[PDB]
Formats: C-alpha cells, structure tokens, sequence
C-alpha cells in the first residue's frame, strides 16, 4: 500500500489535540488546540502548510467540536466551546464572530463544562452533554427548544455520543463511560426510549463511532474487540458477538468505524508503535497495515474521513500523521 | 500451664471444663486435657479481668463477664460471637 | 537496639536458657549446629518444633540455647523445651496474635507438654 | 474480626493480608477476569466470590480447599452481603437481583423490573427488606418472603449510592448534583402491607 509522507504539522511543545475532524468536500483537516488554537490546515498527502486559524483572547477553548456536515453550514460556521459556559459561532462568510450563546437559562452553569455538545443532522436540535441530562436547543436562534432527562447516575461527562446512521429522528445513541452501558432516545419525541441495553462494562469504557445499522463494533482496555448487532437489545438486553477478535496484547483506547460500517480502527496511548484495524462484514484482519515498527506511536485521537480513506492519527508529541486507506 | 484462675464453669456432661486465665485469654479444655481454644481480651475502657463464665445448655455456648463495662458471647469453636455492654 | 526475646525451660535437673533474635536462620547448642545432639537416636525430638510448625517459619530469626544439668535424655527435653516457647514469644511481639494462636492451637493437640514443664509432687492416696 | 484483608484485583487475583502486621499471607486464584466482589461470612469459615465470568466462588476460610462454585447468566456488577440472616444478592447485567443461599451453594431467589442499570443497594437490619435504585429514577424496595416489589419512589434527580443505618433508622442517599447527602426516615411503627406495583410514569 502506498506508504505517504510523514507529519509535518509540530506542535513547538510536543502538544495535545482537542478532537479531530474533517471536510467532505475539498481536502483539509480541522484541528482544536488546548493552546486556545482553532486551526484547519490543508492536507494531500504531501502538503502540511496551515491555511488558516482562529486565536479568540479573552477565551480559553478545551473541547472541540464538529458542527454541521449539512444544513448550509458546513463550509462556512463551525461552533466550538470552552470551559466558560456558553459556545462560539465561526463564520467563514471569514466572518468568525462569536455569537455569545451563553443564554441557556439557569442550567447554564449546572455542568462542569460544555465538553460533549453534537450536533443533529438538520441543525434545527443541538444536543448537550451532562455530568446528566442531555440539552436540545437550536443553534439558530438561540432559545433553549427542550430536554431529554436522560437520567444518570455516575455519569462521568459521556465522552461519546451520536445519532444513528439510519435516521436521527429513529433514536439517539449515548454511551455512558464507567458501566459501558448505552442510553438509545427517541428524538422524534422527547421523553421516549427506544431500548436501552448493556453493551460490556464489565470491559471497556471506551469510545464508539457509527456504522450502519448494518454493524457495531466494541473495544476495551484488554485487547478485545467483540461485534454487536444492532437488533440484539431486544430481550435478551445483553447481546454476543460473532466471535472475540483479538490482536493487541495490551491495552486499547481508540475504536474507529468506516463510514459503510465495514472497518474497525483500534490504537492505545501506551507503547509507541501499535495500531491495528479489522475488516468487516467479512471479519477480517488486516495486516499489511499497519505493524509494530512502523511509525505510529502513543495515539490520543484518531478519526477516519466521512469518505473514511484517510486516517488521522494526533499523538503526544506534536505530530499529526495521515494515512491514505 | 498458666495464669491464676478464679472462673470455673460445667458443661452439663461431665465432659468439658472451661477456665478463665489472669488475662482476656478463657480457655477451655476436656477431662482428657486436650485444651482446645484459648481466646481474646475483654475490651471497652471508657485491668482487664475474668470474674464469671458460664457454660450455656445445648452445648454450644459460652458466656464471658468481668469487671469492664462488657459481656461476651463464644461458641465452642474459636469466633467472637457477640459483644453486648452497658 | 535489636527486637529480641528470652524464654527457658526445664525438665528433671537439666535447666536451658534461648535467646530468640532476628536473623537469617541459625540454630547453635553451646557451640555447634542442631544436627548434633548425640545420644543420636532421639535427635527427632529436637526437631519436633520445626517440623509441628512447618520448614520455612524461620527466615528472620536466629536461635541459640545452651545447656546446663540433667543426664543424657533430660537435656533433650528441655531443649525442646525452650525452643517451643522461644518460638510463640517471638510470635507475641512483632507477627501478630494470630499466628500465635495458630502455634497453639497446632503443638497443644500434639502436646508432650511443650507449653509447661511437668512437676512432680508425689501423694499418699 | 478485622484481622483480614481481602484484596480483588482487576486481573483476577484474590490475595489475602494481614490487618495487625501488614504482611502478605495467603494467596487465592480461580477467577479469570476481574473479581468484582468478596465477602466472608461472620463464622469467618465460609470465603464468598463473584468474577466477571459468571462464576460464584465458594471456598473454606480455614483451609485453602476449593469447596464449590457456580455458573450463571451474566457479568456480576455489585456484592452486598449480610451477616445476621447468611444471604447475599448480586447484580446482573440482565437487570435482575439474585438473592443467593450463602449455606447450601444455591440459588434462592431472581427478582425482575428494573428497566435499566442498578447502581447501589442494601440489606435492612433485621434482614427482610433491599432497597436498590437505578438509573429509571426509581428507587425500590423488596421483601424477600413474598418475591414481590413492595413500593416505588419515583424521584426527579438520580441519587448515586444508598446504605441502610445499622440501626433500623436512617436511610442514606448520595446525588449527583449538589453536594449535600440526603438523609431518610424509616418509619417502623407498623404497617400489614404487601401491595404493589405499577403506578404514575
């Protein structure tokens, strides 16, 4: 396989990344830093030069988020928050004036942080992560619309959480960390579950994407990667995989789908040099790619593409690897 | 082998004697000597001492008191049953 | 200052006298090691408190006794004797209660009296 | 007696300490995935266990021999045991409440109707009644003679754990929000009641 250019893209500490995400239509990479830096810069392969930043002063940033793939938003407005309590508006008609949606009202300041906020696919509900129950107010005027009291008991800031690819308006997925568990909502009626069941806690807290659906696939601290259909959180609630894959020898804390459900991605941040990624429907390992003397490193966050051929790979040194795939 | 005692108590058998040594130690042994279990201080300051025991009727019990604000439970195997107090 | 213990003990006439420090395992009588004793045929009744508690058990210890009196079996008996009750009383201070239990509980079921010495006082019946 | 501490490890180990000196004693292993829960009842003869695995351990205190164990239907998420009545309930991943002999090695009682995760529960006092609360935002109590849930309290804010008073008084809740720890009021000066379930969503 075509092995391509390495990073360029250095931190002048050997930084952190805050999340990552990417375009869909022209070739460049979104990047949050915890330096109060909100930069995109363009990627081919071979090219590594930023195109263009966002340093807001007197506002720190600590979590990245990606705004809206489509309502008409998606090339021009991406909406981010910090540890102050409300979110900044980013307008590239570059307008980037920050719209102060600090305006959700007395449960403003109820969270630790604004730290898991998604978007629907509409823009018409923008969800919100508690300590805790989940916001929908709309990011187009302002007012907070409603609110799912997904209820919670030990929620440590779920760190994942995201609609179905078969329709938003069928149910919510939010995966609550320290029990594995995960809460389904009925968007298209606030106040309604659709199933709620046990994904493994017992192993792995670990963060999930979206196939379909089609698949699921999960990953633990152990080297473990089982395959949960979507259908078994009817009765019984707890479902069982295909088979157990197992690859790693340690620790894993990266899980990565593609975008037709049919890759697994799994990586750590413990021993330099150890990522693998499985294949799906056909439950297969792949291994021309990558190994164990290859540069891969310590690997905080990963992302694949919404076309999921390029891999995205932010490690703790500064760098920030790409992969055609 | 030890420790002036002052507590005696019967099983109703003819069978086991139970003794309280000069410490939190009460020990019991049979008529063939076989000492099967020395056991534990009397606790609860607000010294320690042995004054009474009793042997109870099934078998199975035995009941501590001294001078110190406690009163204990055992059995015939080795456990501390219940401490009750005034 | 070193953690240590003394205990002693007695059969017929002989008297013998156990030092128990923290060491790394040796055992002397006057001079030479345990495997000695010599009358040779009873050297098993010295080992009795080794065995009764188990091999190991002796790791940070040291024990040295010495022998005064008595005739040639007496001065077994007492060795016996004080190595017995050198044992628990290092037990008492520094391992906890419940190990010493566990010696009691163990050698007084086998009890050829290593806790107390015999003492006769004869009686017109 | 406090002379002994178990210690559950993540990777299965079950090894046993002193309290008094500190030092390493005995060592047991027949789980292999992450021990979630021990206990000893108060005879100190009879040592309790529960695996990931689905597997209840079993074992003799005195001695070091393996008596008996157990397979059942899920992950064991939670271990409470109670002394006086030698009974103890688990937690399953099917969102069930077992209620387990502790003598005879076998399974008494299995409770269903939580809808969702349990997160906390606890033995009253004298031995009759569990109170567990979950994520449905119900706490609920269950008297183990009749197999049937007694009363439900619907709250509007999820409590994180609970534990009966060892008097037969106090009930204590812990939340999520705010800081502060709830305190109730057993009321125990009679009822003759067994009803049930169901009720306002």
């Amino acid at each position: 396989i075509v092995r391509l250019k390495d990073a360029n893209a250095s931190h002048p500490s050997h930084s952190a990344i805050q999340s990552l995400s990417f375009h869909p239509s022209k070739p460049l990479l979104l990047t949050g830093g915890y330096d109060k830096t909100l930069r995109i810069y363009h990627i081919d392969g071979k090219t590594n030069h930023l195109v263009t930043s966002l340093h807001l002063v007197g506002s720190p940033i600590q979590t990245c988020t990606f705004y809206t793939s489509l309502s008409n938003q998606n090339q021009q407005n991406i909406f981010t928050a910090g540890r102050r309590r409300y979110m900044h508006s980013w307008d590239l008609s570059q307008t980037a004036k920050i719209e102060k949606f600090s305006r959700l009202y007395g449960h403003e300041s109820t969270q630790r942080s604004f730290e898991n906020f998604k978007v629907a696919h509409l823009q018409n509900s923008q969800t919100n992560s508690v300590h805790g129950w989940i916001n929908i107010l709309h990011s187009t005027s302002g007012l907070w619309l409603m609110g799912c009291k997904i209820e919670g008991v030990i929620t440590d800031f779920c760190i994942d959480y995201q609609p179905i690819s078969r329709g938003k308006f069928r149910t919510i997925l939010i995966a609550v960390n320290a029990y594995g568990e995960v809460w389904e909502f009925d968007l298209n009626k606030n106040g309604h579950v659709i199933r709620r069941w046990k994904d493994q806690g017992g192993v792995g807290i670990t963060k999930i994407q979206v196939g379909g659906n089609r698949w699921l696939a999960v990953g633990s601290e152990s080297g473990f990667v089982n395959l949960y259909d979507r259908n078994n959180a009817m009765t019984s609630s707890t479902p069982t995989p295909v088979a157990a894959l197992d690859q790693l020898t340690t620790t894993i804390s990266n899980l990565q789908f593609s975008p037709d459900g049919q890759i697994l991605c799994m990586a750590s941040r413990a021993v330099k040099d150890a990522l693998r990624l499985v294949h799906l429907p056909s439950c297969s390992v792949f291994s021309n790619w990558p190994t164990s003397g290859t540069p891969l490193g310590k690997v905080t966050s990963v992302a694949f593409s919404p076309s999921g051929g390029l891999l995205a790979v932010g490690n703790e040194q500064g760098k920030v690897r790409l992969w055609k795939l | 082998v030890y420790s002036d005692v002052l507590a005696l108590s019967m099983r109703p058998d003819g069978k086991e004697v139970a003794v309280s040594t000069l410490k939190g130690q009460i020990s019991i042994f049979n008529i063939e000597d076989a000492k099967q279990v020395g056991n534990i201080d009397c606790r609860k300051d607000i010294s320690k001492f042995f004054t009474t025991i009793h042997y109870s009727f099934d078998g199975m019990a035995i009941v501590a008191g001294g001078n110190n604000n406690s009163i204990c439970l055992y059995d015939v195997p080795n456990e501390v049953l219940l401490k009750r107090f005034i | 200052a070193v953690p240590s213990v003394q205990t002693f003990g007695k059969k017929k006439s002989a008297t013998a006298v156990a030092h128990v420090k923290a060491g790394k395992g040796l055992i002397k009588v006057n001079g030479s090691p345990i495997t000695l004793v010599e009358p040779e045929i009873l050297r098993f009744k010295v080992y009795e408190p080794l065995l009764l508690v188990g091999l190991d058990k002796f790791s940070n210890i040291d024990i040295r006794v010495r022998v005064t009196g008595g005739g040639h079996v007496s001065q077994v008996y007492a060795i016996r004797q004080a190595i017995a009750k050198g044992l628990v009383a290092y037990h008492q201070k520094y391992v906890d209660e419940q190990s010493k239990n566990e010696l009691k509980k163990a050698f007084t079921s086998y009890d050829r009296t290593l806790l107390i010495a015999d003492s006769r006082r004869p009686e017109p019946k | 007696c406090g002379n002994f501490g178990f210690i559950g490890s993540s990777n299965g180990s079950i090894t046993i300490y002193n309290m008094q000196s500190g030092i390493l004693r005995k060592k047991y292993k027949l789980h292999k995935r992450a021990v979630t829960g021990i206990s000893l009842d108060g005879m100190n003869r009879k040592m309790v266990s529960c695996g990931l695995d689905g597997i209840v351990g079993f074992y003799d205190f005195n001695k070091s021999t393996l008596l008996g164990k157990l397979k059942l239907d899920a992950p064991i998420t939670a271990m409470v045991y109670h002394r006086s009545s030698d009974l103890f309930a688990l937690a399953l991943d099917d969102l069930s409440i077992v209620v387990i002999d502790a003598v005879t090695q076998r399974v008494v009682r299995q409770l269903w109707g939580h809808s969702n995760r349990i997160t906390a529960f606890d033995f009253s006092p004298e031995g009759r009644w569990i109170v567990s609360a979950s994520l449905d935002s119900t706490i609920r109590t269950w008297d183990l003679p009749t197999g049937g849930c007694i009363d439900g309290i619907i709250v509007d804010n999820v409590a994180t754990n609970v534990k009966f008073s060892p008097n037969g008084d106090l009930l204590a809740t812990t939340h999520v929000t705010g800081n502060g720890i709830c305190i109730w009021t057993n009321r125990a000066q009679f009822k003759t009641v067994s009803t049930r379930t169901i009720d306002e969503s």
